[PDB]
């Protein structure tokens, strides 16, 4: 274990690496939480009903 | 335009024009929609917390 | 105009909202608009009808 | 077509000095390009000559 841990530690930044580009191209890095989004589409219905 | 040294003034506001037309566009999508997305969430925060 | 005419410190939350969600994007606008102006700052090259 | 027809170790080091190079760039162009087209991803609203 010890022996593959630097490789495998390498490896995971690595993945980090790419789990994080996903995140800018796709979603352009837009934090998204539940209570976010339950707000923000309160407010749309909100303003419908205005 | 050959003799752009000739004439400084006209060069630079061209630059300019452009300069600012681009930035327009990236300045719109990112800040500008930024703030009508997140500007909301901060408001109901800040006046819950206060 | 709105209905927070009165009341200065909560339209004093609301403001500081509004300038603490602008500080927070400024940085990244500004840099991604110099990204985005890169390839004028080589070489703007100005078309003649501009 | 160049006189390292011969030499393909000469011609391997040319070659492999090409491909450093560009995998030195590589990252900086498309992280750049991914960002400048970021306003193009939101709205890449189309004019008729377009």
């Amino acid at each position: 274990m010890s022996s593959k841990l630097n490789e495998t530690t390498e490896a995971i930044q690595r993945e980090l690496e790419e789990t994080t580009y996903q995140f800018k191209v796709q979603y352009n890095e837009q934090p998204m939480s539940a209570e976010s989004y339950l707000a923000a589409s309160l407010d749309d219905f909100k303003h419908q009903f205005h | 335009l050959t003799n752009k040294y000739y004439c400084p003034e006209v060069f630079l506001d061209a630059v300019a024009t452009k300069l600012a037309q681009t930035a327009v566009l990236f300045l719109n999508v990112e800040m500008l929609n930024d703030f009508y997305v997140r500007f909301p969430r901060e408001v109901e925060a800040k006046l819950h917390e206060h | 105009k709105s209905s927070f005419a009165k009341h200065p410190s909560a339209r004093k939350v609301i403001s500081d909202a509004a300038a603490t969600v602008l500080a927070d994007r400024s940085y990244a606008t500004s840099d991604g608009i110099e990204i985005s102006l890169k390839p004028y700052k080589f070489d703007p090259d100005i078309q003649p009808n501009e």
